[PDB]
C-alpha cells in the first residue's frame, strides 16, 4: 500500500575542478573560464585608428627623418613602433627622449602648421651626408638648420606670438659640432649659444664641442629640445650660434591616442582590447597576454586560470 | 555543503536527469517514474547565472598609460615605474582569486540550499501521510498511483483525502 | 534566503506589523491579534548594526600627497603620478562594489534566518500539539485561548497540558 | 476547538534596491549609504590652521613678492592657492617649481631667519620698476640683488654655518642678463658664475644672456634655486657676477601641513575632511566628491551610490 | 550562526568533551554516559584546515624595490615614492581585514552548520520512536539501554525493533 | 523505561576573541595569527649571498676608497650597508646618486675590468692627502687622475670597443677646481671640459671653479657619472682638462640582487625574510616588522595582530 517518493539533485560524468574557501580542489558540473589566457597573433585595424611605423619611430616621424616623410600629418588611435624601424638622418640625442614620445603619442596626431619665421644674415636649409634626402644631402623636413652668412652670425633674436586659441609645439635642437674647427667654421664664434623662451618658461643651451664616434660618419650631434607656448603667449629665439631653428608648430590635442611596440601584423577585423601580442576577447574579467594593453581590457593577472563555477557540486554515482 | 542534501544526506545524484538540476523518483503500483521540478531548477539557475553576469559584464578602458619594459638601465624613475606596476598586477590576482573562491563557496552552498527547500517544500505538502526515509525518500503511507504522485510534484495534492488511510497504516 | 522563509514557504510580509520585524498572528475562540517577537527581531538588528559598524566608524587621514590635476604637459613622470592614482581608484571602487555586494548578500541570508530559526523554535515548543501547514502556520489542535498563544509566544507553553486533547483531535 | 498561531515577518510600502552577489537589484526594507556625494561647499576653518593664499602662490610668498608682504613668516596646516592669484614682480623661472612647491608645502611655515651676511665690493638691494614696492622698485624681499660697486665686482666669497640643531632651507638665485652690454654693465665681468655649496652638495649654475619675451618690461631672468644645510654644515657663497644672494633662511619643520589648490570660501565650522570643492563628512566609506583630499577623509572611490541593506528583503504584502 | 544550533537551541557547550567537537550525551536505565561523534568531528576540523592552508602556505619573492626610508628631503620624485607604498599597504591592510572577517565569520557557520548536520541525521534515524525535546535531545521513548545507545551513535539503529514500543509510550 | 540523547559541542576554559562581518569581538575556541610581528634581531647569513659593507658605501666600494678596496670585486644577493659607514678618500658628489647606487646594487657584483688606457700627453695617476694609501696620498682605486705633462695639457682623446657579449659599466668624472690659479696650474688651460660618448648617447660636462668647504682639507670635488656602452657600440673619451678618467669597466648582470641599509647583526642560521630587523620567519600571511624587506615574505600590513578562527563559537556555562 505504500508508496516511494524520493528527490534527487542530478550530476555529470565529467565535471569541473574549482577552488573554493575550504578546497583548492573540489569538483561542480559546470563552470567557465575568467582569464582571457589567448590572442588572435594580431591587432584588429578597427575600431581603432591604427597606424604601422613600420621603419619609423614616432619621434623620427616627428622630426621629419627622410624616409618618414610619408607620415606627415598622420593621425593615430594608435600608433605602433616596430622592432626593426631605424633612423637615417644626422645623429641626434633627445634629453627626456621618454617624454616627448610620449607627450606627442597621447596627442596623437603630427599636423604641422608652418609659419613664417624670419632669419636675417644667416643661410638656411642646409644639409648633411648622414642625412641623404634621395642622393643629395638633406636634413629632418621639420628643421631648419642655419649656417653663417657673407663670414658672419648675427645675434639672432626672432619673436613668433601664438594668437591662437591653442597650444603649439615648437622643437628646435642645437648642434654639438665635432672639433673648434667646425665651430668657428659654421657660426664663426668659437662659443654658441641657443635661448628659446616665452612669458612662462626658458630654456637655455650651450653647445659643447668634442669628437664622438661616427654615425652616418658624423662625429658631432644635435640635441633635441621642445618648447610648448600657451595661447596669448610668445615664442621668442635668441642664439648666436649652433641653433637648429623650427619652421612651425605641431597641433596639440587632447584624446585616447596612445602608442606601443609590437610586431604582430595589422589585419581588419574588430577588437576593443589590443595587446602588443595582438587582439583579444574582452568578455572575460581577467586575461593572461600582455599587462601591456589599449582600450576596453580585462586586467592582467598573474594566473593564467581561474574557473568560476557555475553549477552545483558533482556527485556521481561510483 | 551547508545544508547537506547535496553529497549529503542525499547519498548521490542522477546521471539520467538530463531535464533539471532537481526532480522526483517514484515507486507505486502502477510502477517506477521519474520527473523533474523545473520551478526549482529554473531559481537555482536564475540565481547562478545573475552571479555569473555581475562578473563577467565588466570591463574599463585604459588608453595611454605607462611604459612596462625598457631597452635600456636607468635607475630610480624606471625602478619606481615597475613596482607600481608590479604591485597593481598583484593586487588583481588577488582580488581575481579572492573573487572565485568566494562565489564558488556561495555557488555551491546555494545549490544545497534549493535542493533542500524542495525537500522542505514536499515534506509539508505530505503532512500526516509520508515520512521521512532519511535517504532523501518520503514513504507515503497511503496508495498513491500516478495521477496522486503528480498531484504532489507539483503541489496540488490534498492530505486530506489519504490522511485516515495514511494514519492508519503508520500507527498499527 | 538560503533558508527559504522570507520569500518563500511564506507567502508575503506584514505591513501591518509596526512593533518589530518577526511577529505571531493568531486566530482562537477569542479571534484574531498580533503581536511582535522582541527576541527575534533584536537578534537580527543587533547583527545588522553590528555589521553597519564595522563599515561606518572607519577612516583613516592622509595629508601631504602626490598632485593629482595638472596645468601642463610633462610627459614621463606626470604619467606615472596619473597611472598611479587612477589605479588606486580603480582598485578601491573594486573593494567597495564587492563589499555591499558581499555584506548585502549575508544581509538577506540572515534575516531569512532569523526569521526560519523563529519557526523552529516555536515547532519545537508544540512539540505533539500543532502541525506545520507549510505556509508558516501553524494548526495547534487544542482550545487556546489569548492566554495560551500568549505562554507560546513567551515560550512557557506546556505542551503536557494539552498532549491529550490534542493527541486525539488529531488521530482521530 | 483548534487554533492558528502563525508567524510572519514586516514589510514596508517603498523599500530600497540594493544590489547582492546574485543581483544588481533586488528590494529590502532600508538601506544606509557609503558613498558621500555632496559637499557644504566651502571649507571649514579649523580641525585644521587654513592659510587662504588671496592673490598669492606659496612660492610667491616664499620668496616675497611685494604683495605677499602679508605672509610673512605665516604658518599652516594646508595652504590655498587660488586661481586667480598672480605675480608682481621680477620675471622668473625655477627648475623643479614643483617640488620646491612641495617641500615647502608639507614644510607649513615661512619663518624666515635674517642672517648677517658679507657682500664687500658690491652695490646691495638692487632693485625693480617691475616689483614696485610702492612708488619705489623694489624686489623680492628674502632676496638681495647684488650689483657692481665702485667699477667692480670682487670674487665674492661668504660663509655662513648651521649651528642649529634644525635643517635651514637657503633659497637663493641667479641673474640672466638680457645683453651682454647688461652684463658687463651690472657686474663688469662678461660672465658670471654662482656657486653655493656644503661638505654635501654642490651646485654651480653659470648666466646664459640673451632676450626674453618682456614681463613687466623686464626682458632678463631671475633663475632660482635652493639649498638645504644640515646641523654641522655651513654654506658658502662663491660667485664673481650675477648673484641674487640670500637674505637668511627658512627653518624646515615636518608636520602634516600641505596645499590645495580651490576656489571655495572658507567659512567658520569644524570639518575634518577637506576636499577642493569643499569640506565634506567622514561619517561615510567612500567618497564621491573628489580625489583630492586633506585630513581624516572616506576613501574615493568612481560609484556615486552604494546602498548597505540594512534591513530584511521587503515581500510587499498581497 | 545562520543555523542557529551552537549558541542556539543547544543552550551551552560541553567543557567535559576533550576528545572531540561534537558527540551525545545520554541517561538511560543504565545511568548517563557521553561520547564525542568522530565522523561529524573530523568532517569540521577537515574543512576548517584545508580553509587555513590555503591562507599559510602562501606568499611571492620580491627583490630589488623601491626605497622606502628617505635622510633628506627630495620633492616631487619622493612623494611619488611614499604615495605609492603607502597606498600599497593600506590596499593590503585592507585586504587582509576582511578576509579573516569573511572566513572567521565562515567558519563560524561552518560548524553550526556541522552540528546540525549531525542533529538532523540522528533525528531521522530514531524515526517515529523519539521526540525533539527542543534542546537538542530526543526523548527516545522506549527502553535503550547502553548498546540501544552505543547503535544510535555509529548509525545501525534498527527503528523497526522498537517502533511498537514506543509508538504506544508516545500515544497513549 | 525511556532513555533521552542529546547531542552538543565542545568549549574549553579560555578561548580566543575573533572579529567577524557581524562583530569585532567574538570568542571562538581557538585561533592563529598572521600577523609576523617578532624578529629575532639577526640577519641569517643564507640562503641569500649577504655582504657586510661595515663601513663602506656600496659606492665607495665601487669607486675604490681605500679603506674599501676590501671590497674589490665582491658579489652579493643583498649588500647591506651600516649607519656607522663613512667616506676618507678625495671629497665627491654624484648626480642621481640614487639612481647609480641603484642599478649597481641590483647588478649584485663588482667586477672589475682594467682595460688599456690611452692617455698620451698626460701625467697620470693623480694622488690626495684627503685620499691616503698608506703613508702617500692616494685616490679611488678604480679612477685615474690626469694632470698636465711638461707644461701642457693634450686635447686627449681615446677610443674603447665593447667587442663582448655584456653591456659595460664605465664611471668617471670630472674635477671642479678651487681656484683659477688651480685650474690653470693643473690642466693648463682656462676652462677644461669632458665629454665622453658612444654612438647612442653622450654627456659633456663643463668643470667649475670656485671655493667650497674643506673636506678632509680638500675646496675642490669630483662630480661622478657614469656610461653603459652596448655590445657592438664603443667609448670615446675627448676632453682637454679636468678629466678623472677610467681605469676599466664593470660588468652588468641582472639577477635578484639588491642593497639593505641595516645595523641588524649578521649571524648564522637560515631566514629566507630579511628585514632592516634582522630576519623573520614567512610561515604566516603579513608582517608589521618593516615594510622594507628582501626575499619571500609576508605581506606589510598596518596590523600588529590578526586571529583566523580555526574552532567554532566558544560558550562557556553559565
Ligand atoms: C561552455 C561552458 O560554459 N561550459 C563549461 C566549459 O566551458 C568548461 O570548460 C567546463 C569546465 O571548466 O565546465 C562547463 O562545461
Ligand atoms: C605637410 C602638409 O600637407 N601640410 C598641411 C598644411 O598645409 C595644413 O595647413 C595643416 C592643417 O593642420 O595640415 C598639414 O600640416
Ligand atoms: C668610432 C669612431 O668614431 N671612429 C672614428 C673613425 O671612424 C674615423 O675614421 C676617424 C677619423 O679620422 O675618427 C675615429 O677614429
Ligand atoms: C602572452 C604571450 O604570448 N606571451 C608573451 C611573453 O612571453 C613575452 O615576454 C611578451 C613580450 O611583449 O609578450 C607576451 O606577453
Ligand atoms: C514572562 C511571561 O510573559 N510569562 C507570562 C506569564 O506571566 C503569564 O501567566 C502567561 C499567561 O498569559 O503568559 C506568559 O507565560
Ligand atoms: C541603521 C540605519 O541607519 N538605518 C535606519 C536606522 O537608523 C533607523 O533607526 C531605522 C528605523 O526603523 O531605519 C533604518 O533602519
Ligand atoms: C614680447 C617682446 O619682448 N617684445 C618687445 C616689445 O614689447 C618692446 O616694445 C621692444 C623694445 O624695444 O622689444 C620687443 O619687441
Ligand atoms: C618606537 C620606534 O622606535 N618605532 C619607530 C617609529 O617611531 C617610526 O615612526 C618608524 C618610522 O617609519 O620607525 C619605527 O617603527
Ligand atoms: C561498529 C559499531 O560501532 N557497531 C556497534 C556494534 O558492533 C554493537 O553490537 C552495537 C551495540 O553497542 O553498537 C554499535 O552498533
Ligand atoms: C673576477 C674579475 O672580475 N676579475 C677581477 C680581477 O681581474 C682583479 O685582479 C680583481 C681586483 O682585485 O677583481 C676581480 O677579481
Ligand atoms: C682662498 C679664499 O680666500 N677663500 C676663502 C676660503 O679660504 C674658505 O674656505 C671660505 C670659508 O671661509 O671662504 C673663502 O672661500
Ligand atoms: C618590529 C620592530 O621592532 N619595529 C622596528 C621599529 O620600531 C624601528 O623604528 C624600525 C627602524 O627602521 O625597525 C622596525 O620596524
Ligand atoms: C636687444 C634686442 O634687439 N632685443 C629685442 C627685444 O627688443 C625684444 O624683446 C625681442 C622680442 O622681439 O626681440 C629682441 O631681438
Ligand atoms: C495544478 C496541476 O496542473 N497539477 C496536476 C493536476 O492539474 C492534475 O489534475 C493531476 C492529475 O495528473 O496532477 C496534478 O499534478
Ligand atoms: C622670530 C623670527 O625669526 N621671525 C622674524 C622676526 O625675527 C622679526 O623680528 C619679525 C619682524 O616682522 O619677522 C619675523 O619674520
Ligand atoms: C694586483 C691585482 O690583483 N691586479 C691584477 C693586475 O696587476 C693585472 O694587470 C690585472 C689585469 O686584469 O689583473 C689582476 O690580476
Ligand atoms: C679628429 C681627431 O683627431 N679626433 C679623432 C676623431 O676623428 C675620432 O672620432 C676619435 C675615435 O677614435 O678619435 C679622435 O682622436
Ligand atoms: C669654511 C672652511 O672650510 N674654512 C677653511 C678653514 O679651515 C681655513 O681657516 C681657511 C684658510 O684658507 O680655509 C678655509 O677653506
Ligand atoms: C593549542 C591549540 O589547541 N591550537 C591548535 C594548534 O595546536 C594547531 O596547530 C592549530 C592549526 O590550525 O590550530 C589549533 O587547533
Ligand atoms: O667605416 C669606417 C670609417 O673608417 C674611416 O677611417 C674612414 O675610412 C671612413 O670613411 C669609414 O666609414
Ligand atoms: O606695454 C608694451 C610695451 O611695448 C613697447 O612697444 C614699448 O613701447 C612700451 O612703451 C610698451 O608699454
Ligand atoms: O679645521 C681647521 C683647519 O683650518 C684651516 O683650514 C687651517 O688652519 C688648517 O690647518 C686647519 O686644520
Amino acid at each position: 500500500s505504500t508508496a516511494t517518493l524520493c528527490l534527487g539533485h542530478h550530476a555529470v560524468p565529467n565535471g569541473t575542478i574549482v577552488k573554493t574557501i575550504t578546497d583548492d580542489q573540489i569538483e561542480v558540473t559546470n563552470a567557465t573560464e575568467l582569464v582571457q589566457s589567448s590572442s588572435t597573433g594580431k591587432i584588429c585595424n578597427n575600431p581603432h585608428r591604427i597606424l604601422d611605423g613600420r621603419a619609423c619611430t614616432l619621434i623620427d616621424a616627428l622630426l621629419g627623418d627622410p624616409h618618414c616623410d610619408v607620415f606627415q600629418n598622420e593621425t593615430w588611435d594608435l600608433f605602433v613602433e616596430r622592432s626593426n624601424a631605424f633612423s637615417n638622418c644626422y645623429p641626434y640625442d633627445i634629453p627626456d627622449y621618454a617624454s616627448l614620445r610620449s607627450l606627442v603619442a597621447s596627442s596623437g596626431t603630427l599636423e604641422f602648421i608652418t609659419e613664417g619665421f624670419t632669419w636675417t644674415g644667416v643661410t638656411q636649409n642646409g644639409g648633411s651626408s648622414a642625412c641623404k634626402r634621395g642622393p643629395a644631402n638633406g636634413f629632418f623636413s621639420r628643421l631648419n638648420w642655419l649656417t653663417k652668412s657673407e663670414s658672419a652670425y648675427p645675434v639672432l633674436n626672432v619673436t613668433m606670438p601664438n594668437n591662437d586659441n591653442f597650444d603649439k609645439l615648437y622643437i628646435w635642437g642645437v648642434h654639438h659640432p665635432s672639433t673648434n674647427q667646425e665651430q668657428t667654421n659654421l657660426y664663426v664664434q668659437a662659443s654658441g649659444r641657443v635661448t628659446v623662451s616665452t612669458r612662462r618658461s626658458q630654456q637655455t643651451i650651450i653647445p659643447n664641442i668634442g669628437s664622438r664616434p661616427w654615425v652616418r660618419g658624423q662625429p658631432g650631434r644635435i640635441s633635441i629640445y621642445w618648447t610648448i607656448v600657451k595661447p596669448g603667449d610668445v615664442l621668442v629665439i635668441n642664439s648666436n650660434g649652433n641653433l637648429i631653428a623650427p619652421r612651425g608648430y605641431f597641433k596639440m590635442r587632447t584624446g585616447k591616442s596612445s602608442i606601443m611596440r609590437s610586431d604582430a601584423p595589422i589585419d581588419t577585423c574588430i577588437s576593443e582590447c589590443i595587446t602588443p601580442n595582438g587582439s583579444i576577447p574582452n568578455d572575460k574579467p581577467f586575461q593572461n597576454v600582455n599587462k601591456i594593453t589599449y582600450g576596453a581590457c580585462p586586467k592582467y593577472v598573474k594566473q593564467n586560470t581561474l574557473k568560476l563555477a557555475t553549477g552545483m557540486r558533482n556527485v556521481p554515482e561510483k | 555543503g551547508l545544508f547537506g542534501a547535496i553529497a549529503g544526506f542525499i547519498e548521490n545524484g542522477w546521471e539520467g536527469m538530463i531535464d533539471g538540476w532537481y526532480g522526483f523518483r517514484h515507486q507505486n503500483s502502477e510502477g517506477t517514474g521519474q520527473a523533474a521540478d523545473l520551478k526549482s531548477t529554473q531559481a537555482a539557475i536564475d540565481q547562478i547565472n545573475r552571479k555569473l553576469n555581475r562578473v563577467i559584464e565588466k570591463t574599463n578602458e585604459k588608453f595611454h598609460q605607462i611604459e612596462k619594459e625598457f631597452s635600456e638601465v636607468e635607475g630610480r624613475i624606471q625602478d619606481l615605474e615597475k613596482y607600481v606596476e608590479d604591485t597593481k598586477i598583484d593586487l588583481w590576482s588577488y582580488n581575481a582569486e579572492l573573487l572565485v573562491a568566494l562565489e564558488n563557496q556561495h555557488t555551491i552552498d546555494l545549490a544545497d540550499s534549493e535542493m533542500n527547500k524542495l525537500f522542505e517544500k514536499t515534506r509539508r505538502q505530505l503532512r500526516e501521510n509520508a515520512e521521512d526515509m532519511g535517504n532523501g525518500c518520503f514513504k507515503i503511507y497511503h496508495k498513491c498511483d500516478n495521477a496522486c504522485i503528480e498531484s504532489i510534484r507539483n503541489g496540488t495534492y490534498d492530505h486530506d483525502i489519504y490522511r485516515d488511510e495514511a494514519l492508519n497504516n503508520r500507527f498499527q
